[PDB]
């Protein structure tokens, strides 16, 4: 459990390795910065810059030690570690507006990346030309792809869109793995298939998440509205409306709580009541934390007087914008790292937490 | 006032 | 009836006052401002709110000058206006005790430099049109007009409507090539080197030598050596030998009164003879950043007219403002112009193979009788016309569309 | 004031509920990233134009979207004096419309002042003290007004008693 | 400038400059000057029939009819001696300089023919001191034309004079800020313990508008003065005459310069609001140091 | 921003550096050295003039002056040579390039500020200057707007009060005695014990003995008792030679002078008086806020225990309700420079300068209307 | 005066240069007719400047403070006296009588002390005091030849009065009553 | 100083 500010300006999207031992972050400009753990600090040790407009989107395969960039310039590279520098591959898109999300597939043999053209690239490598390729998913969506998480099953993949409805699209590529095993979602899943589409029309969908298991999908609404859509029991719907500002991520740190952040700051936790079908507010996670007040200089006293003649109580001044989960899986977590506008990278724990509150109850 | 007294 | 329009040539070094119709300005003013300024703290939008009736205690023009115990200060920097308190309450003072005309009965003909930016006319338009609510304004670039002045000193049949305007006044020298009556602006060329320079210069050239002149009047000074000794040289390190080897000669004296205790200082006016007006055909002697001469300057500017209105534009460079009655300031122009014009044409014959030997481009700068106010009678001109109350901005137009009424002016597209 | 305690508490709660900006890139032109509210491209990322009015004549015009947020303020002016220097006032706030950064040049036609707080200004400035200046000016604009019109009427006897002081 | 001069710069410069060319003994040059002044008033210093030597300046007011009426020239008369002759075609009264025959002291002459118009208006204005100096109650009451939508009612009574300006501005704004002006205008009297009796009206016009045809309407403002016998008599009745001409022109410069004045409120209060935005900007941690030009700062 | 050399540049000792940080960039004695000898070993290299710190390490050799006397600039030539190894070798910065912010004590001629405005800009051709009141950097130091700047320097001494701001220009006392007149009288004083620096050069070994073992009595008369009767506060100092002196009495009867100047042979009360005088001008409405606001710098207030002993002559004077605070901070010898860097970063200053271009126009005249 | 005179850099500190300024002042300063006029006119030339001799050889030139000195009587603010000036004064304590008096007061106004011996100080309180006073009413500064005495004079011409000898403090009556007396006594 | 004093 840290707070550790790696800058003022916002963090548009990070990515840890398999140890989790460095992390890639992107300064709000077309660089991706490569930090390492150093006992208890962080060093900058890779600067990746091949980028003509800002990164969104940036994933690391935990297995083959590849990362993924996509960016406001139209253009996703695969960088692979040569000796002691990252060298870039470009991939073709084929989009004409900024892409949006990027997230690898868990066998790490495709990535989706999600752009604001209406249209999903699953992109895949050609060995026979060294030739990385992609398809596109571009039927029901009719707006940008915000936020992607792909099934356990290496096949469906989940993507929320401004246009207001969480999707479940079918990525199988048939050229570099095999017919895939039938889910509770369906048993007929060619490419660009509709597996499931929720029935929201209002607010548009920042985050979605599969479950550990692969059998529930959940999502946030910029309509502070959680939902999520459970599989064996006919897709069913189970909806939240909060009384605060909207969520921007989400995970599953069981297959029955979730962890949310958005434009509060702070993490809070639900739970999902299987026996029922209905959500509940397990409640924030964090603290209410006193900063401390400094007494003031007579430099400052006089620049603050002439010039101009912490009102937040979490971690984060600025909204979250992006939850991972750092070990433990989504099967039970244990820690989990939340990046936000304000340049700050804050590494939970989820035995700490639930230490210093009796009154919270992980389901 | 204006004539006798001040005001 | 109608009354004569009003016109008012707001210069950086001068203001010249009149009404539209007559043959020379009615007032030619320094454009300063005398107000009453003490020893305070804060900013500057704070300091100026003065109580009561005490923002009217302030004087303008040749008034403000003599004034020994106000704070003199100047509006116009560079030709662009970079204080608006102290030009409004300028121009009140021009309209109601100078003009003495009624602002709701008179066009206005006000004028400005080339590059000044489109917010500066929108400032104008606001002051004119809400503030002394003139029914009709008109924001013609300077040397335009300044074209409209030689043709009172030239032979009849030859008073055209074509040539090169180089007006060069106290705070900004821009050249402005007309043809057929039609502004060329995407040719204007602007630079903020003028008279005002060459000031400075020729007062840090006295300070570094000589001795016995009043600090309060080393600036007035240097423009009574500038605007008296002063000419212009064929050669620069030959005018340097010839100072150097018969000083008794070149080197004049000047002789000035200590208006305090009204006694005579005498100092000796040396290379500063030639050196004030060189910073024209040498713009770095005063500022790092320009490095082209006004011959130059002035030969793309007429490189980059149309082909065919090319020859007539070398045939009438009309020179205007004060900063431009130097000396053989015109010889040594035309002199390099004609180099210049005389080499390509020599160089493009060569090319050509050998065969034709075209017409030589006829060189010629013209000096006439108005050139310290050539700018404003030629707005006495424009302001003098029936058409000219079709070009105005009347009263309804701002009322209808705002102060962007006034953002065009011909020096840029759309 | 205690009189616009209900109104601005309203308008302030309803400006954290828009002002939860995000990053967002166009989509009818390739690379431009430019606010929603301005261009009004898309209808999808605009939200509802929400008014909140104090009386007939004194009202807030929110449009959201999700990377920009434009307030307009129709203030309130009782009399043609005071329709005179809130206009004049106005303008003298839109002159110097770089220093303040949320500011807009021109007020949406029908109100007094409009302000555009995009999402880099709540990602570079702070969120809560942009709130606090829109309700702070709500607060004491026509406070400042009603000084400009007491300062009009001292001119005008000033300028009364320097007329007949000389008969 | 808080009052308003009654003197023209222009006619002065101008026949200064011809009389130091005369004096000094330089042949003499063409001269044609047309301009204006205060109320429509039209200048024109020309030469008769260019006869270089000449010098005649013309004015047309807008008072045509009350000056042409029998005894309005006394006063021109009395101070301009033979300089006065007869109007040019289109001017109305005309004065005559000959280079050639001008008396010595060339300033007072020129200070005479600057106050040409003050002089127009104080020959027709000085009949109803003089109507009520030599004790004659129910002389003749007039309405002096002095612009073309407002107008100056003038009577004459035993022991007082009554000066009623029925006044009205042209534009939106300068209307909305004269009703103030004009609303403040009795709280001048408590500066001076002489002042005349001023009444301001515009719901009504005054009991001795009903006889002429003095401008009203309900866009017009009404204000009375009462000149007694302390401030027409033959000593301070310049003053009087003075502020009474350049009274209108006098609230209208002020209104104009009103504007100026708030303008300077409006910028400090922006500015006070600019300062209370900028505790949005977060203060940065480390700036560089440049130089007065905005370089690099080149040492530590 | 922009960065702004502040030069205090008081009597005594010249301190310059960059506004913005915390403390003089540079600190040297203000002397210049001539050497009074005939030169016989060429080759070596040789100046004419030395400034600074140089001719305080050569002063055996040379003729210490000071070219400003009781906070006057009495010599403009060594002043120029001054502010040149100030801009070119202490800052090593172009002077052209950066505004200068001098400070002048009160009350001054005006001459002084009008050719130092001259010099600033004729000779160092500075694109903006601003001359300021070494008290009211010395409050802006102390973080507060409100109370008495009591500034001792080296030449002179000054109270100013201040309220809300609004300094009261009717109540500024002035005092010509400062380190300089203690050092002539600790000279003369040294000689009943059996020591004699008569030479400019150990005015600098006596200035030296002052500030390093002389020190305030917080009663003067006991003090004087004790150490005429037991041999406890003598001190022994070495000279620059070997030599070695002791100093009893002479302690405390240096420092002394300050708050009794008829040991001077002057007739103007002590500074303590003086600063009770100049409250006491100010109206009543302020008097209490001023007692608790009592201010101290100059390095003249470094003697130790004078804080106690102002306190304790201040009650003295002042109703026995009004409580007395004397805010000395261990920061004080550098105060009014650091008000300065405080001053010259902020905001609206940037307005408050005199601009090259606005002396161009209208010579040294305009630092009577531009500053105060 | 001492103050200003720091300002050309003349330093009179001890009270013994106090009476040299005294000297100073009572032979070189005089009431200026128009302050602002005599301020811009000593501002730009040369005319309006006096050398005094110092008791030791120093020659001394002062310009400007000749009338600045005297102006503090006029104008309290450069003192930091928040009163009036005396040509205020005078017109107030005008002012404080009965209406029918107001008019012989304003043709009987007699200066008196040595502090109004400056030249040109009756013709400055008259405009002042015809300035603030009604038009109508006439006002003439009674300024004798000699005012540095009139107290004395006028003291010696009521001590000479037959009259008067009823008015003395006896010392008997101070022995009956003590020195309160000096109450009932003495008006 | 000029007069008074030294300096
Ligand atoms: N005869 C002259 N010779 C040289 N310089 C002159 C002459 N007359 C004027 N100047 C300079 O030109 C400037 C004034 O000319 P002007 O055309 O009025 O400029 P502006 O119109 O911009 O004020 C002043 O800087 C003055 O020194
Ligand atoms: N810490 C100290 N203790 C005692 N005396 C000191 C101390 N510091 C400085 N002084 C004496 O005070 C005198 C004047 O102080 P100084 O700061 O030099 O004035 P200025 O600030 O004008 O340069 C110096 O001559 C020095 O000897
Ligand atoms: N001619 C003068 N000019 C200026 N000041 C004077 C003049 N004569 C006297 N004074 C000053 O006025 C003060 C009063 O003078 P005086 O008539 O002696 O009354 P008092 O006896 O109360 O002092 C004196 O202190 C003196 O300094
Ligand atoms: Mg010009
Ligand atoms: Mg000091």
């Amino acid at each position: 459990m840290a707070y550790h500010s790696f800058l003022v300006e916002p963090i548009s999207c990070h990515a840890w390795n398999k140890d989790r031992t460095q992390i890639a972050i992107c300064p709000n400009n077309h660089e991706v910065h490569i930090y390492e753990k150093s006992g208890a600090k962080w060093t900058k040790v890779h600067e990746l810059k091949e980028h003509n407009g800002q990164v969104t989107g940036i994933d690391w395969a935990p297995e083959s030690n590849r990362i993924v960039t996509c960016g406001t310039d139209r253009n996703a590279y695969v960088w692979t570690l040569k000796g002691r520098t990252w060298k870039p591959t470009l991939v073709i898109l084929r989009i004409n507006r900024a892409a949006r999300c990027v997230r690898w597939a868990p066998n790490e043999n495709k990535f989706a990346v999600g752009s604001g053209s209406r249209v999903i690239s699953i992109c895949y490598f050609e060995q026979e030309n060294d030739w990385w390729v992609c398809k596109h998913i571009k039927k029901p969506i009719r707006s940008t792809v915000l936020s992607l998480d792909w099934h356990p099953n290496n096949v469906l993949l989940a993507a929320g869109s401004c246009d207001f409805k969480c999707r479940i699209f079918s990525a199988y590529i048939k050229e570099v793995e095999e017919r895939p095993a039938p889910t509770p979602w369906g048993s007929k899943m060619p490419f660009g298939e509709l597996m499931f589409e929720s029935s929201s029309s209002c607010g548009w969908v920042h985050g979605v998440c599969f479950s550990a298991s692969g059998s529930r999908v959940a999502w946030v609404s910029h309509d502070s509205t959680v939902c999520l859509a459970d599989a064996d029991k006919k897709m069913a719907v189970a909806t939240l409306a909060s009384e605060t500002l909207p969520l921007l991520a989400l995970t599953f740190i069981t297959d029955n709580s979730l962890v949310a952040a958005g434009h509060d700051c702070f993490p809070v936790l639900f739970t999902y009541d299987a026996a029922a079908g209905m959500l509940s507010f397990g409640g924030r996670l964090d603290v209410p934390k006193q900063s401390s007040q400094r007494g003031l200089t007579a430099r400052e006293r006089f620049q603050n007087l002439d010039k101009k003649a912490a009102g937040l109580d979490s971690l984060h001044k600025n909204s979250v914008s992006q939850i991972s989960v750092l070990s433990g899986g989504k099967a039970k977590c244990s820690q989990f790292c939340t990046t936000g506008m304000d340049g700050g990278m804050s590494i939970w724990d989820v035995k700490s937490l639930e230490s210093a509150l009796k009154d919270l109850k992980i389901k | 006032w204006x004539a006798x007294c001040p005001a | 009836g109608r009354l004569p329009a009003c016109v008012v040539d707001c210069g950086t070094g001068y203001t010249k006052l009149g009404y539209a119709g007559n043959t020379e300005p009615q007032f030619i003013i320094p454009s300063c401002i005398a107000i009453k300024e003490s020893a305070k703290v804060g900013d500057q939008a704070q300091r100026r709110v003065m109580k009561g009736v005490d923002d009217l205690d302030f004087f303008i023009g040749d008034e403000a000058i003599e004034k020994p115990t106000y704070a003199t200060k100047w509006p116009i920097r560079h030709g662009i206006v970079e204080d608006w308190d102290l030009m409004e309450r300028f121009m009140e003072q021009v309209i109601f005790k100078y003009l003495r005309a009624e602002p709701e009965d008179h066009y206005f003909l006000l004028t400005e430099p080339p590059l000044n930016t489109p917010e500066n006319r929108e400032y104008t338009a606001e002051i004119m049109f809400e503030s002394f609510n003139v029914p009709g304004l008109y924001i013609a670039v300077q040397a335009v007009l300044a074209l409209a002045a030689s043709w009172t000193s030239r032979q009849v049949g030859e008073r055209t409507l074509t040539g090169t305007v180089i007006d060069s006044g106290d705070g900004v020298t821009h050249v402005i090539p007309v043809a057929e009556g039609y502004v060329i602006g995407s040719c204007i060329k602007h630079i903020p080197i003028a008279g005002r320079d060459i000031t400075y210069f020729i007062q840090q050239l006295l300070r570094d030598r000589e001795v016995g002149i009043p600090p309060e009047q080393s600036l007035e000074t240097a423009k009574a050596v500038k605007e008296r000794y002063s000419y212009v040289c064929p050669d620069l390190v030959k005018e340097f030998n010839k100072y150097d080897t018969d000083g008794s000669k070149w080197i004049k004296q000047y002789t000035g009164i200590n208006a305090i205790s009204k006694k005579e200082f005498s100092i000796d006016v040396g290379y500063e003879r030639f050196l004030g007006p060189e910073i024209f055909f040498h713009p770095e002697f005063a500022n790092p950043d320009f490095t082209q001469p006004i011959s130059e300057v002035v030969d793309e500017v007429i490189q980059n007219c149309p082909i065919d209105v090319r020859r007539p534009l070398y045939k009438n460079i009309v020179l205007s403002g004060g900063s431009t009655m130097f000396r053989d300031f015109g010889r040594r122009l035309q002199r390099d112009l004609k180099r210049t014009v005389d080499a390509r044409l020599k160089l493009s014959e060569e090319l050509s193979g050998g065969r034709l030997k075209p017409k030589p481009i006829d060189v010629q700068v013209i000096t006439h009788h108005m050139q310290r106010y050539a700018v404003w009678f030629g707005g006495s001109m424009l302001a003098s016309t029936p058409e000219f109350y079709q070009v105005c901005h009347t009263k309804k137009d701002y009322e209808e569309i705002g102060p962007s009424i006034c953002r065009h002016n011909p020096v840029f597209g759309v | 004031t205690a009189t616009l305690r209900p109104y601005l508490s309203a308008v302030r709660a309803t400006l954290q509920a828009a002002l939860c900006l995000e990053n967002f890139s166009s989509q009818v032109v390739e690379r431009h990233n430019k606010p929603e509210v301005e261009v009004r491209s898309s209808k999808e990322l605009l939200l509802q134009p929400v008014t909140i009015s104090r009386n007939e004549k004194e009202k807030v015009l929110i449009e959201g979207s999700i990377n920009s947020v434009r307030v307009s303020i129709a203030v309130k002016q009782a009399d043609e004096i005071e329709k005179i220097l809130c206009h004049k006032f106005m303008r003298f706030m839109m002159m110097r419309a770089e220093n303040f950064f949320i500011l807009r040049r021109k007020p949406v036609e029908g109100y007094d002042i409009s302000f555009l707080i995009t999402n880099f200004h709540t990602e570079q400035m702070y969120k809560h003290k942009l709130v606090d200046f829109v309700i702070h000016f709500m607060e004491e604009i026509d406070k400042e007004i009603s000084e400009m019109k007491l300062s009009v009427n001292a001119r005008a006897r000033i300028v009364a008693e320097e007329f007949l002081k000389n008969f | 400038m808080i009052l308003l001069e009654v003197n023209n710069r222009i006619i002065e410069e101008t026949l200064a400059l011809k009389f130091e060319n005369a004096a000094a003994g330089n042949k003499p040059e063409a001269v044609e000057v047309t301009f204006a002044d205060f109320d429509g008033v039209l200048y024109h210093i020309s030469n008769p029939n260019g006869d270089k030597t000449k010098v005649m300046v013309s004015i047309s007011l807008k008072f045509y009819k009350e000056l042409q009426a029998h005894g309005a020239d006394e006063l021109l008369k009395r101070v301009y001696g033979s300089f006065l002759v007869n109007p040019e075609s289109g001017y109305n009264v005309s004065l005559l300089y000959d280079l050639e025959n001008l008396p010595a002291s060339k300033d007072s002459i020129v200070h005479q023919a600057g106050m040409l118009k003050r002089n127009c208006f104080a020959s027709v204005f000085e009949k109803y001191f003089q109507f009520q100096e030599e004790g004659k109650e129910g002389e003749n009451r007039a309405v002096i034309h002095y612009r073309d939508d407002e107008t100056m009612y003038v009577e004459s009574k035993k022991d007082r004079v009554t000066v009623v300006f029925s006044t009205v501005f042209k534009d939106d704004d300068d209307v909305v800020i004269g009703k103030v002006f004009m609303q403040e205008f009795k709280e001048g009297r408590r500066a001076s313990h002489t002042a005349p009796q001023v009444l301001f009206s515009h719901r009504e016009p005054p009991l001795e508008l009903k006889d002429t045809d003095a401008a009203v309407g309900d866009n017009i403002g009404y204000i009375t003065f009462v000149l007694f016998p302390r401030h027409t008599n033959a000593s301070a009745r310049d003053n009087t005459i003075n502020l009474i001409h350049t009274f209108r022109d006098y609230l209208h410069y002020h209104i104009k310069c009103s504007k100026a004045y708030i303008h300077t409120r409006m910028r400090a209060k922006t500015s006070d609001f600019l300062k209370v935005l900028n505790r949005a900007r977060p203060d940065a941690e480390k700036k560089e140091m440049k130089t007065i030009t905005g370089k690099t700062f080149s040492s530590r | 921003d922009i960065a702004a050399l502040v030069v205090d540049n008081g009597s005594g000792m010249c301190k310059a550096g960059f506004a913005g940080d915390d403390a003089p960039r540079a600190v040297f004695p203000s002397i210049v050295g001539r050497p009074r000898h005939q030169g016989v070993m060429v080759g070596m290299g040789q100046k004419d003039s030395y400034v600074g710190d140089e001719a305080q390490s050569k002063r055996g050799i040379l003729t210490l002056k000071y070219p400003i006397e009781h906070g006057i600039v009495t010599n403009w030539d060594d002043m120029e040579k001054i502010w040149h190894h100030t801009f070119y070798n202490e800052l090593r910065v172009a002077p052209e390039e950066h505004p200068v912010l001098l400070t002048e004590a009160p009350l001054n001629p005006k001459a002084n500020r009008e050719k130092m405005t001259q010099i600033m800009f004729e000779t160092f051709n500075t694109p903006a200057m601003y001359v300021a009141i070494q008290a009211v950097l010395s409050l802006y130091a102390s973080g507060r707007t409100t109370g008495i700047v009591m500034d001792s320097g080296d030449g002179v001494t000054h109270t100013v009060p201040i309220y809300e701001g609004y300094a009261l220009p009717h109540a500024i006392l002035r005092l010509d005695l400062a380190g300089r007149d203690l050092t002539d009288y600790l000279m003369k004083i040294l000689t009943e014990r059996g020591y004699s620096f008569t030479t400019t050069a150990e005015r600098e070994i006596v200035r030296d003995i002052k500030e390093k073992l002389c020190y305030v009595a917080l009663d003067f008369e006991q003090e004087m008792a004790t150490a005429a009767s037991s041999s406890s506060l003598e001190k022994s100092y070495e000279l620059p030679d070997g030599q070695v002196i002791t100093i009893g009495n002479e302690r405390f009867r240096c420092p002394e002078a300050l708050f009794q100047p008829s040991f001077l042979g002057m007739e103007s009360c002590g500074i303590h008086e003086t600063t009770f005088n100049s409250i006491m001008k100010c109206d009543v409405d302020i008097r209490k806020d001023l007692y608790a606001n009592t201010v101290l710098s100059g390095g003249t207030t470094m003697y130790p225990g004078i804080a106690d002993r102002m306190q304790k002559e201040i009650t003295a004077l002042a109703p026995s309700t009004m409580k007395i605070k004397i805010i000395a901070p261990p920061e004080r010898k550098y105060s009014v420079w650091i008000g300065g860097s405080i001053l010259a970063s902020l905001s609206t200053f940037q307005q408050m300068w005199i601009s090259k271009q606005e002396y161009d126009e209208s010579g040294p005249s305009i630092v009577h209307r531009k500053c105060f």
